[PDB]
């Protein structure tokens, strides 16, 4: 259904990944990445 | 800046030759009879150290690379505030950390170093 | 190797960053503590830092052993005599 | 001439300044430090302290 | 020295004789005993810290502009009497 | 061995009478030394406990 994708160690050179899902919206120290 | 010149007959590069009785330079093809008249006494050039300003390299369709950062600086030409920015893409050891900005709309190149 | 975490990929250090990033948190800086907890990226960088020392021990054991044997074999027959020489 | 005279100099190894360790040679606490995970991970980090006033060096582990 | 004895220590005659005798006795027991195998002692003394030297060799690796050989490779080159140093 | 790189050997065994006890009559099944915590920085052992 195009919901997940298999990525090798070469295509990874041309992608961007948000580690937590909540990092995609606009204790420890977690920084808001500028991307 | 010396430029290669090809013979019009067989596409081979033209070798220089001298004309003593008229004292003039010519370009001849060693395979055929074509001879052409040299326009300048500059035939070869050998520089040693390159005083080349750093270049952003390929620019075409650079706005579709999603691993390239962004900035909100204002365009000096089209007055747009969205652009892509990156460091010099020539990989010399001693290159400075001077940025390069490519505008999103007008595709205009500029730098963060505004030296007069 | 005496430097910050170099660019393993092209113009970055990890797929979660952006090209040409020089911020400290992106080049292997851990601002947390063992009591607080480490985030994944600084955890990875800490892992590489530890791997370096592990390798160091595991091999230079053998090199030092060879040097020690050569040294002891070279000098094994030297003795203080009754002439004090 | 000024630029050449500046460019003929060597690398200055300026070390971190601190005032906690006491030197054993001149006892001036202006002793620089450097600490790293170098000893076997069975033991904690190793520090090396160098006095910037006299040139003394020592190690703590 | 005389001033040090009379002004800093204030020793008497008995204590002075005791100090001189004790100094001579403790010196005479420090000479090396004939028969000692000093070669293996020296080799062990030099090569035991060489085993631990590996750990902190790369501290100069913390300075990139100071890429000068020291540590295990430098000791190796000194021992081999290499004719082409790095 | 525990799950944090802290392993050892049994050095002596005691009976329930010589074991230090709490006010509730509980007794430690084993006793380890605290000189093993600082240089190893195994805070996860303490948190797991």
């Amino acid at each position: 259904e195009g919901l997940v994708e298999y990525i090798d160690a070469e295509e990874e050179e041309s992608i961007l990944i948000a580690m937590q899902p909540e990092d995609l919206e606009p204790k420890r120290i977690r920084v808001s990445h500028h991307a | 800046m010396t430029t290669f010149r090809f013979c019009r007959d067989c596409n081979n590069m033209l070798y220089p030759r001298e004309d003593k009785e008229n004292n003039r330079l010519l370009f001849e093809c060693r395979t055929c009879s074509y001879v052409e008249e040299a326009g300048s006494p500059l035939v070869y050039r050998h520089e040693l150290i390159t005083n080349i300003g750093e270049t952003a390299g390929v620019v075409q369709d650079i706005g579709s690379d999603p691993t390239l950062p962004r900035s909100d600086r204002e365009c000096p030409k089209c007055h747009s505030r969205e652009n892509v920015f990156f460091q010099s893409q020539q990989r010399r050891k001693d290159t400075s950390m001077v940025l390069f900005f490519v505008c999103l709309s007008c595709s205009h190149i500029f730098t963060s170093d505004q030296k007069n | 190797e005496g430097k910050r975490i170099a660019f393993g990929f092209v113009d970055r250090t990890l797929p979660h960053f952006s090209k040409d990033d020089y911020s400290p948190e992106s080049k292997g800086f851990v601002e947390n503590s063992y009591l607080r907890g480490l985030t994944p990226q600084e955890f990875f960088f800490h892992a590489m830092g530890g791997r370096e020392g592990l390798i160091d021990t595991a091999v230079k054991t053998a090199e030092t052993g060879y040097i020690q044997r050569r040294l002891v074999k070279a000098l094994e027959d030297i003795m203080v005599h009754y002439d004090n020489t | 001439a000024k630029q050449n005279l500046y460019n003929a100099q060597g690398a200055t190894i300026e070390r971190s300044v601190t005032d906690r360790f006491t030197c054993g040679k001149c006892k001036e606490k202006k002793v620089s430090y450097y600490q790293l995970q170098t000893r076997s991970a069975d033991e904690p980090l190793t520090t090396f302290c160098t006095c910037e006033a006299c040139g003394n060096r020592w190690k703590f582990s | 020295a005389t001033r040090r004895v009379l002004q800093e220590y204030r020793l008497t005659k008995q204590a002075f004789d005791w100090v001189l005798s004790n100094i001579e006795a403790q010196f005479l027991r420090s000479v090396v005993h004939p028969g000692e195998m000093v070669g293996v002692l020296a080799a062990q003394s030099i090569g035991e810290p060489a085993t631990q030297m590996t750990l902190n060799t790369f501290h100069f690796a913390g300075v990139a502009s100071k890429k000068v050989t020291s540590g295990v490779p430098r000791l190796k080159e000194i021992l081999n009497v290499a004719k082409n140093m790095k | 061995a525990s799950r944090h790189g802290q392993k050892g050997t049994i050095g002596i065994t005691y009976r329930r009478e010589d074991m230090p006890f709490t006010a509730e009559g509980i007794v430690p099944d084993l006793i380890i030394n605290p000189h093993a915590i600082p240089s190893r920085m195994t805070v996860a052992h303490l948190i797991e406990c």
